């Protein structure tokens, strides 16, 4: 039944009720979409060289007995996703000392899968994907301390009311390259919770390259307390996109925009990249980013930003890249980008910018790339770009440029003189021909 | 693999729109948690409700606009059969569901309805509030005026109440005989000392007598619960329990949103399982291997 | 000294202290920017065929004596503007029975100029321009009832606290083609005024082609009471641009947007054109235009419109043209334009439109011209323009079109099939080439 | 460069005219906001909302003043007399009279409508709970107190005695109508607010604490509090708000008028060079 080509046995959707006889040299087996009701020790007897095994989405109810994968010491990746009501016996992963990657997405697993001994045999485990299960409380068993190569955990879509110090005790001492806690909600961890003190620091003595906390709401008062609680945690790259509770949003003042205290807990984290896009932020308040003293990249794209207060960027001494694309900016002036002395890249595309102030880019001498495309600019002030002597690339297209002389004189000469900087080509509204081609008498 | 690819696009289109809806529901939920647990003026509840209304409307707009190749993926319970196999047996069915404000149980969902009147809330949102509390010391019934705190008998023509100079007992006598020392005016503490039991209050508000319970939390006019309502401009008015029910704040707002949430989540899970199905059917046709690194 | 060419004597800025000897056949004389201190009967003795006379901006203080223009029976246009502290004797315009146009802009005139007999001789007067003077109260003298050809009056820039029935008694019976009461403020005529009853109807028994009330604030409550006051007045064309008090503006709720009562007084006015641009309107509320049943053209350009409520255009059965250009619309759906069945022209350019609903133009079968340029559209829904069979012109340029196939297929095919309709040329964002040129496989 | 400079003279004048109009509209809106603040029924929260809009309009004025330019020249930034040469032969100069016009120069720095106001007794009882105390009166040597709220008349003594109808002798109870019948002279009031006795002049006009004039500070969220003149100084709401805006308005209007006269001057200078006739129809 299976298609065996080279080292690969594709046994997808073949009406199998058991593991078939396969050539014993295969190193890759896909047994997805069959009706295997139960795996046990006899299932994979033949297949020693096996490195990659997928047994995804069997008919609901798959049972994996003790010692099913015993003797599969070459197995590196095991995918058991979408097995609805997966039943694992506690020694189900015996023999898997060499396994690096285990995925169990949407298998109706609860927190006992972490607190029990199911993963005790997986001493070489690197990567564990437990998305979209019924894990309500993250409580790794003590053997996790001895898993020296464990560095990726994906818990996306589990409904986790809270994560606390005592929950994550057995992750202390770990460095995670990726800890993905996205759309878990953390519903309990709000400002009216009586649990904050007892919760302590869930990431005590833990460090993280990428901490993905996207899709969790992060109301300002939650973000402040959560970052107060994990203060000191080394995080290189912070992802808080779709913090749908964070901004006040345009038109309402029920929730607060983040302010100069919101991210104080990240003072000592060493954050290099921060993603705050799609979070309904409407105003950048003074000093809101002041604790991000190592920050090099900041995206605030696709928020609702209409207002940037003076000193909104105070403290961002290392900031190289600022993305404000897809926001609601109506105009720019010099105060908006004060304190961004090292900035190299500014994306202001897809706003509603109708005017640039005389000295809009004054405090951006190192700007290399400036994106002003897709706004609503009829004109720029004379000399606007003169101080930008490190500029390499500018975007100006998809704006209704008014090519009247002399209004257009400075920009057309500027674009003509700097033609290799222009990305795309700004057009006159009306005639539709290049701004750079206009010559004013 | 063409139809299986379309199956994927439909499933991605629906998943994206469900996520938008989920985020709006979760924001509505947090707004509601704020309305319930925050200290919230009348004006704050209206602002919150204005935002909730706008989010509910964003849900209906997503429901109404989201489409892939003609198909309005959230508009109707529709079982889409996608043929995944050359030989004509392999169909995979996408289970599409009507998801909009009405179907999620959220029509009329609100958080700024009228609240049951309380003694505290009366004396916090009205003026010229007169009346008294009743105390009972066994057989004897007493009235304690509010604002003055004066202790009087609970009769048609009420007598002033004083405190016995020797005993501490309650009495209507101005003084006591000797062998006259004045009795001091009675106070709440004198009824408390004397073991009196708090009964019902009679609270007059804009010239209308209301009966409050001992604890002061339930107010009734002719045996019907009273609710305080406020105009846009901010004038407090007292209404009955039946004219209240129409404009009521939604009972169990959290449970209503969670219901909506789990209904949105169930379609989301289903879509995830169905995309894994499509992914496998494409890899089965191409005979494609994923690589260890790419994994 | 003067330049005489043809029938025209140009005697501008020649250091003249009197009217020079001119050839007697000239019919046009310009004596502006001289130092003529005084005109009298001997000034224009020579010049019978004179039709057009300008004596603007002499050195301050010009005196015009009795009978200055007597014998100038061919004079049609007399321009005396910018004579600071102009002194007219009361018979200054004797002999001018044939004069059609008199202009006295910025001459420091007060209301006595209208209530005295200065204009009594001007029996043929059509047009009187009294801009930028110190007329505080408009009180035409009784002889105005006998001026059968008088039909234009411009009072722009006079600070007029109020206009009332008794002020304008002597314009009753008149039909004005143009009554320009622009930037007069009408400061007293607000909602706290004790004067409304006594004010009555300033336009009683008067009708107007163009009533220009631009630049006067017109807070919503003022508009309502003013139009209540003048209820019944036939007005063909109503100009309320720069009613800087009318809208709530974006971000604030101190002032009200106009509502279903605001323009009730115009029920029976027969208004055909209404200009409400530059008035800070933020929301179009339901039935706000419902009393404009004869309305043919409506401009709401350069407001702050971000929200159009259901049935905002209810009652506009005759509306042919709607201008919503330079506003803040973020999206369009079918409910926005209900009740506009006769609409032929819709201008939505220069908004911030990021999305068109499936059926945005459903209730607009008769549309001939559609302007969507200068917005922020990445795409349109399939079939969006299909029911627009009367369409002659469409503007789509200066939008960030996404030329991905197949997202772009419908629009590129539509544009290619309908290319003579497209005004300007929609471009792909990215490549910058024409949308019409994309062919999807 | 004869009609060339005159044309530039026109452009400068139009650029300034347009900017002045933007500023005039903002001032007139600020004026109407201020009229609403004064004559409307306005909660504490309303006055704050009004002021937030006023601040934004004042800020729009400074922006216009700072950005408006024609060919390098910031037409509203500095008092500057621009000579434009309008005649070939070098004598014809027409001078544009440009003026510094911004929030500071219009006298509107700190213009506000929500700041603390001098405290009145009316305003005390209208904004505080448990406002107690009495007015004083005097019919010659005899001295009286009248309790606000209750209207009871007592003797102005250390340990005070009830007064009756004027006698302390046990006769109906004394009230203010009996005092004015005795031609009594209203003296200073003594008013306790949140447990602090303040003193008020006869008319309720001024309120003092140890000689210091008291102001009522108002927050958006309804709570009010009392503060002294010195602490109110920098933030107190603007005296004569209408007069302040009207002052700004007529300053802006005077530049506008002048510009109108200077544009007419330029128009004539151009027609004088071209030898241009306007036509009867074109005049209509
Ligand atoms: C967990 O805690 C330990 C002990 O405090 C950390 O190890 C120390 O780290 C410092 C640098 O900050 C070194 O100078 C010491 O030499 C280390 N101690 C020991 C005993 O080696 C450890 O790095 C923490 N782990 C994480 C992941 O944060
Ligand atoms: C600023 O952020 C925007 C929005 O997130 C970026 O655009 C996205 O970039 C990714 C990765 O290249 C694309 O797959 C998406 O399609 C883009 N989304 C949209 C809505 O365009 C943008 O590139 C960022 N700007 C810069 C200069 O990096
Ligand atoms: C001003 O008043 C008169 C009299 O009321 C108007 O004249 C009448 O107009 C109606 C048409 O609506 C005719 O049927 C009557 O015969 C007219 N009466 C007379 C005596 O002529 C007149 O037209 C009004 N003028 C304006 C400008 O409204
Ligand atoms: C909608 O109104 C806008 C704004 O008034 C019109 O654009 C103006 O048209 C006038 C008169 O032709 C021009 O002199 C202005 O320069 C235009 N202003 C701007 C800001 O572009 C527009 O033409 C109207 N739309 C239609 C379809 O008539
Ligand atoms: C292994 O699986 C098969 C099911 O096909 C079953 O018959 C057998 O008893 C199982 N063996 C053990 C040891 O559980
Ligand atoms: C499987 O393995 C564990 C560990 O030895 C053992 O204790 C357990 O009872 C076994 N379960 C079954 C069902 O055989
Ligand atoms: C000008 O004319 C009128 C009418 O004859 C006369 O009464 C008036 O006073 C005259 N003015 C002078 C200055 O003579």
């Amino acid at each position: 039944e299976c298609s065996v080509i080279g080292y690969n046995a594709i046994c997808i959707n073949r009406g199998l009720h058991q593991v078939p006889e396969l050539p014993a040299h295969v190193n890759y087996v896909d047994l997805s979409l069959n009706s295997i009701a139960e795996l046990n020790e006899t299932s994979f007897s033949r297949l020693q060289d096996l490195q990659f095994l997928k047994v995804e989405q069997q008919t609901p109810g798959l049972v994996i007995r003790n010692n099913t994968f015993r003797g599969l010491s070459s197995l590196i990746i095991l995918k058991l996703d979408y097995n609805q009501f997966l039943q694992l016996e506690t020694g189900a992963f015996n023999g898997l000392a060499n396994l690096e990657v285990l995925t169990l997405t949407q298998c109706n697993l609860d927190g006992a899968v972490l607190s029990g001994n199911f993963f005790k045999p997986l001493t070489s485990l690197e990567m564990l994907v437990l998305r979209d299960n019924n894990i309500k409380k993250i409580q790794p068993a003590s053997f996790f301390l001895n898993m020296r190569r464990f560095h990726v955990l994906d818990l996306t879509f589990n409904k986790v009311k809270s994560i606390c110090e005592e929950d994550l005790l057995n992750f202390q001492g770990k460095h995670f390259t990726l800890l993905r806690l996205s759309s878990i909600t953390l519903q309990d961890m709000n400002e009216y919770w009586l649990g904050w003190e007892k919760c302590g620091n869930p990431f005590k003595n833990t460090s993280i390259t990428t901490l993905d906390l996207s899709g969790n709401g992060f109301k300002e008062s939650m973000a402040k307390r959560f970052f107060d609680a994990i203060a000191g945690t080394k995080i290189q790259s912070l992802i808080l996109s779709n913090s749908y509770n964070m901004g006040s949003s345009f038109g309402h003042t029920n929730f607060k925009d983040p302010d100069n205290f919101t991210f104080k807990g990240l003072e000592a984290s060493g954050v290099k990249t921060c993603d705050l896009s799609k979070s309904k932020i409407f105003a950048l308040l003074k000093s809101v980013f002041s604790h991000f003293t190592d920050l090099e990249q900041l995206t605030l794209a696709q928020n609702e930003i209409n207002k940037i207060d003076d000193n909104a960027f105070w403290g961002l001494t290392h900031l190289l890249k600022l993305n404000l694309s897809q926001n609601f900016l109506g105009s720019i002036d010099s105060r908006m980008f004060e304190n961004l002395d090292k900035l190299e890249v500014l994306d202001l595309s897809y706003n509603h910018i109708r005017a640039l102030g005389d000295q809009s880019f004054l405090g951006l001498p190192n700007l290399k790339e400036l994106a002003l495309d897709t706004n609503q600019l009829k004109s720029v002030p004379d000399g606007i770009f003169d101080r930008l002597t490190s500029l390499q690339k500018i975007w100006l297209h998809t704006n209704p440029w008014d090519c009247s002389c002399p209004r257009i004189d400075y920009l057309s000469r500027w674009l003509n003189k700097n033609s290799q900087k222009e990305q795309g080509s700004a057009k006159c509204s009306g005639s539709g021909k290049p701004v750079r081609s206009i010559i004013c008498p | 693999s063409r139809n299986a690819n379309d199956g994927i696009s439909i499933a991605q289109t629906t998943e994206g729109a469900l996520n938008e809806i989920n985020n709006n529901l979760q924001r509505v939920r947090e707004l509601s948690v704020q309305a319930t647990n925050g200290t919230n003026s009348d004006s704050d509840l209206k602002s919150i409700q204005d935002e909730i209304q706008q989010r509910l409307e964003e849900i209906d707009r997503v429901s109404n606009q989201t489409q892939f190749n003609g198909v309005k993926v959230l508009s109707q319970d529709n079982q889409m059969k996608i043929q995944v196999g050359a030989n004509d047996g392999e169909t995979i069915t996408i289970d599409l569901q009507k998801i909009d404000v009405k179907s999620l149980g959220l029509d009329g969902f609100n958080v700024n309805g009228p609240k049951e009147a309380t003694v505290g809330d009366l004396k916090s949102s009205f003026k010229n509030v007169t009346g008294y509390d009743t105390y009972a010391a066994g057989a004897d019934k007493y009235r304690v005026d509010i604002n003055s705190g004066a202790v009087v008998t609970d009769a048609v023509a009420p007598d002033k109440v004083y405190v016995n100079a020797a005993n501490g007992q309650l009495t209507t006598d101005d003084a006591e005989n000797n062998t006259k020392t004045k009795n001091e005016s009675a106070k709440l503490s004198d009824l408390e000392a004397n073991n009196a039991v708090k009964g019902e209050s009679k609270i007059t508000v804009n010239g209308a007598e209301y009966t409050a319970n001992a604890t002061g939390d339930k107010i009734t006019l002719a045996g019907k619960t009273m609710f305080i309502d406020k105009t846009a401009s901010g004038v407090s008015t007292l209404i009955n329990e039946d004219a209240a029910a129409a404009k009521k704040s939604t009972a169990n707002p959290l449970a209503s949103i969670d219901s909506a949430l789990s209904k949105v989540d169930a379609v989301r899970s289903s879509l995830g399982a169905i995309q894994n199905r499509f992914d496998s059917a494409i890899t089965n046709l191409g005979n494609t291997v994923t690589n260890l690194n790419s994994a």
